[PDB]
């Protein structure tokens, strides 16, 4: 069965960027007609789509985040890769990776990590 | 964004009561896809509702879902302690794939 | 008096002529729309049997009957299928089944532990348990009496009047009809070539009188050429012959 | 209630000829001086009706339905009141039942759980009584019943000298139940062979029962030890047949013919005419029919490959 | 037998059937008059339209001619409307021969994306391959029988 | 805007050169079936006169419209002669007409002293009585409003 776990640093300074990573085990993500994506959700208010991925090399950002976010996948290792630059105090959220269907909209969501600017 | 959703529902346990997520008709489209989610606090939240009155498998048949005119009613009959958490709508858009709502807490007593 | 909502009644009606110009024609029904038929072609269909629902519900919950509609009256207290064939009318009855100072026989079901399929009647009053833990003996913690009476009084404002509504169901020509319209009969004409439609049968012959009886069963007539000689004045019950001018 | 009287005096049933039973009016039409022919469900001239009677001696077992029957009693003493069909008669079920024992005509259709042998009879009395009035013991879901108007019937235990001879016949038209009657009085035939009559016979009722029936009993009316008074009651069946029929200008049946009985007959009736002069005539066709059917297909499995066209991703 | 598949939009389904005109019924899968066999249809949303859309579906739009019934071979050259002589890239009175579609799961009937399968074959006149299923017997002789 | 059933609007339309392939762009055109002339030869035909009537009705009522059916809107309303040359077309417009408050301003007869011919109007609004008592003024017993 399928767990979505996230991996990735969570202090961060703005200057810098991030990477996180979301290695998911229990589906091929190579089937055709499953995506993934990731949606985060900051502190004191609601939740936030960043982006997703289609299984044939399909991508979808955000409309505010193209050229920050950069999403990547290696089905050999079951492994999903995003990169988000110049990141702000008002990012910091919590991080979920989650599987995408066309009927059901997100089905399973990951456990998530959270994210915060500081020196 | 352009999307609302009252945050906070109160009610009486044994009971049912229901909360609602609302927009704009032209954003979400004449193709609903209205979905519900159910989050208790320290873990990731998970589906209750896929389609318009439609719960998948691992049933809760006090759940209940309606599609208004420009809104997404969920009611909730026979309440008991696990009422305490936050509800999220998600609905398709046309211009942009998102939801933004910010989602239903509930009061209970 | 009619029955509740939970517990209500359906009788069978069946071999008979039903005249629904006069159900029509009476006044103070509102509701009359017929889904699976026409409102006024109920003069001229024949059917295997008529299903005659009848109880009392509050005014706002009377749109619920169509189907599709989820309710509380819509889902424990009285439920139709997807594929109701048939029609429903409905009208206030806050004269007649209120009373003075509010008539509280009028009750309803509200706790139950499931959902039950359509047209399902069950008259137990036992306590639902809404808690996970059992409960036994009287009135307590998790599980309450299931049933509240009606607050039905003519003080009480728009909505809150008792409707009586009734259900009319058939099903459509898969069994020897027994319920159809009436019919109506115009003149008369006496040995003369005339056009004339006699049960369901067109003649212009004219009609005689000759030695020949009818048996109490013989009812027509023809000849050599297999043409129509000789039918029974519906009117009156005298011998005819027939032949044209 | 019932009583099990069993000692059967089971006697091998009775045939007899049909010599010119089962016409009747097939049509509510008027006709006058006209050779009519016409095809229908019709009872076979000679045909081997089965005869049950009973007098110690007791003849009435349940007997197999097929396709409409002819039912004739032959009484003077009203012993025969009712009838039993139906295909199983054991409370699965619906049956028919027909009793005209008193008071007027009962008529039901129902699954009732008879006993191993029901009577009306078999009671110490003479004159007798309806000993075991309700011989079904049960009645799990049935709706068609109804009860209507007597018929002519007789008083008292009286044996021999049968003046009256009831003739009905029972029409299964694809459910619908058709009754039609006839009644002959002074009877002076003795009850051994059929007599030499020819009587139209007259449409009653039609009934919508709609039900397997493939069985039946006569119903008719201290079991241990009783002599009963003589009952005699013919059963015929009927199949697709076709007739001519006799009009005289008063408009009743006078006399009809079989088509495909005889020779004789057959060319009488492709000549629209009763009689025939000397002479040669030509006829229906000859042919014969197959002994049995074969098929040939070739003889391989390999179940096609249609799931994967239609489930290709 | 023989199956045919492919993908096409609901608002064209009735140009399948023989005696139709149209973009797809003329320059894409032309139908014989006299067709034996029958066609299934039904609609494919929750798999093949995705959220941002669908483009590796192509469909031909200019072509010299009508094409004759059962035309399967593709050819992408450049195609030239106007009386121009036109090589190379496209452009004025060069349009290119094929165009996408689009699919969102917000659009409406009509648009949703169909998979069609068309059966065709003749009808006993050569050695049957194909059989449907029923039991074999003996083959008896010499008598009146019903083969 | 469309007017009711009892109002149906007559156009004119003459010396004008007619494409009906834009007809069949729209999607909803679901209904369109005709009965003198096959629908796909229309683009090489001629007239002489030519009349469009437009009006709305419920769902289950369409199917009336088509010559020689009995019953309310088809005699009482509107209705075809038996021996009429053209044809139908309808589609849904819930999205239009139907509101979540209620659009009000369609009405219809169903009471008439007697059927009428194909291709007249009937605009008096006189109650209809039944009985034989003389019913004045307004709607009484046995007389009532016939919108
Ligand atoms: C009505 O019910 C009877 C009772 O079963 C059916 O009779 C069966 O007929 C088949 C025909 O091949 C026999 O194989 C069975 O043995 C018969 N039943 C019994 C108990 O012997 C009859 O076919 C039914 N008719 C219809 C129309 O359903
Ligand atoms: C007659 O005896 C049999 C035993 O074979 C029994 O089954 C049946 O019930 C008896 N009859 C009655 C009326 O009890
Ligand atoms: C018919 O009955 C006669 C006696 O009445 C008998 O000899 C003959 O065998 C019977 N035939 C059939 C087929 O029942
Ligand atoms: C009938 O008579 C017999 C003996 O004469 C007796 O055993 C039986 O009880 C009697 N039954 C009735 C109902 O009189």
């Amino acid at each position: 069965q399928i767990t979505l776990k996230e991996s990735g640093p969570t202090l961060v300074k703005p200057t810098q960027t991030l990477t996180l990573t979301c290695n998911f085990s229990g589906f091929s993500l190579n089937t055709y007609g499953v995506g993934v994506g990731w949606i985060r959700q900051p502190p004191g208010k609601a939740l936030e789509w960043l982006a997703l991925i289609y299984w044939d090399g399909d991508e979808r950002y955000g409309p505010f985040f193209k050229n920050k976010v950069t999403i990547a996948k290696d089905t050999s290792k079951n492994q999903v890769v995003l990169t988000m630059t110049n990141m702000d105090p008002v990012d910091t959220a919590t991080y979920y990776c989650a599987r995408h269907l066309i009927p059901t909209i997100f089905d399973y969501w990951g456990q998530g990590t959270l994210v915060t600017v500081s020196s | 964004s352009a999307l609302t959703q009252p945050a906070s529902v109160s009610g009486s346990p044994g009971q049912s009561i229901t909360i609602s997520c609302t927009g704009t008709s032209s954003d979400v489209g004449g193709s609903n896809y209205v979905s519900w989610y159910q989050h208790h606090p320290d873990r990731a939240p998970k589906l209750l509702i896929y389609e318009v009155t439609n719960r998948p498998s691992g049933v809760s048949n006090r759940f209940s879902g309606s599609k208004s005119a420009n809104t997404a009613s969920l009611t909730i009959s026979g309440l008991q302690a696990e009422d305490e958490a936050d509800y999220y709508c998600s609905s398709y858009t046309t211009t942009s794939t998102h939801i933004l709502f910010g989602g239903g807490t509930k009061l209970t007593v | 008096r009619f029955a509740s909502v939970y517990a209500w009644n359906r009788k069978r009606i069946s071999n008979c002529v039903a005249d629904y110009s006069v159900l029509y024609n009476l006044a103070p029904f509102f509701t009359f729309k017929c889904y699976g038929v026409s409102p006024t072609k109920l003069n001229d269909l024949c059917f295997t049997n008529v299903y005659a629902d009848s109880f009392v519900i509050r005014g706002d919950e009377v749109r619920q009957i169509a189907p599709g509609q989820t309710g509380n009256i819509a889902d424990y207290n009285y439920k139709l299928p997807d594929d109701f064939t048939g029609c429903v009318i409905a009208w206030n009855s806050n004269k007649l089944d209120s009373k003075v100072s509010g008539n509280y026989n009028y009750l309803y079901r509200l706790f139950r532990k499931s959902n039950l399929k359509p047209f399902e009647r069950d008259i137990s009053t036992e306590i639902y348990q809404a808690g996970n833990k059992p409960c036994n003996g009287v009135a307590g913690f998790n599980c309450y009496f299931p049933l509240r009476s009606y607050s039905f009084r003519p003080t009480y404002g728009v909505g809150h009047q008792p409707y009586r509504v009734v259900v009319l169901s058939f099903e459509l020509l898969h069994a020897p009809a027994t319920v159809c319209g009436p019919k109506k009969s115009t003149n008369l004409v006496k040995n003369k070539c005339v056009n004339f439609n006699f049960n369901g049968l067109k003649g212009t012959g004219v009609l005689t009188e000759s030695n020949k009886k009818f048996l109490p069963f013989q009812q027509f007539g023809r000849d050599i050429a297999d043409t129509t000689d000789a039918v029974r004045d519906p009117q009156t019950l005298e011998i005819l012959d027939i032949t044209p001018c | 209630q019932c009583v099990n009287l069993t000692t059967r005096t089971q006697l091998p049933p009775a045939y007899t000829n049909s010599f010119t039973r089962g016409v009747y009016y097939p049509d509510k039409v008027f006709r006058s001086s006209v050779l009519h022919s016409t095809q229908d469900l019709f009872l076979p001239f000679f045909s081997n009706v089965t005869w049950f009677h009973v007098i110690k001696r007791f003849d009435n077992p349940v007997l197999p339905f097929n396709d409409g029957v002819y039912f004739a009693s032959i009484e003077k003493s009203n012993i025969i009141r009712g009838w039993i069909f139906g295909t199983t008669l054991d409370s699965k079920t619906q049956s028919l039942l027909i009793v005209n024992n008193a008071t007027n005509v009962v008529i039901k259709v129902c699954e009732f759980q008879f006993c191993n042998d029901p009577f009306l009879d078999h009671k110490n009395n003479k004159s007798w009584m309806e000993s075991e009035f309700r011989v079904y013991s049960s009645a799990n879901n049935c709706t068609f019943e109804y009860v209507s108007q007597p018929f002519l019937m007789d008083l008292e235990g009286k044996q021999g000298n049968f003046k009256n001879l009831r003739e009905f016949v029972f029409k299964n038209i694809d459910g619908y139940f058709k009754i039609y009657s006839k009644h002959t009085p002074i009877l002076v035939r003795e009850p051994e062979d059929l007599p030499q009559g020819f009587s139209a016979l007259e449409p009653l009722v039609d009934l919508p029962i709609g039900i397997n029936i493939t069985r039946f009993q006569t119903l008719l009316a201290s079991s241990s030890g009783w002599t009963a008074g003589a009952a005699a009651y013919y059963v015929g069946y009927l199949q697709p047949r076709t007739f001519l029929l006799k009009y005289n200008e008063n408009g009743t049946i006078t006399d009809a013919v079989d088509c495909a009985l005889d020779p004789l007959s057959e060319t009488k009736c492709t000549l629209k005419s009763f009689t025939v002069e000397k002479g040669i005539y030509q006829t229906s066709n000859f042919r014969v029919q197959p002994t049995e059917s074969i098929v040939r297909f070739p003889n391989i499995t390999n179940l096609c490959p249609f799931d994967e066209v239609f489930n290709a991703t």
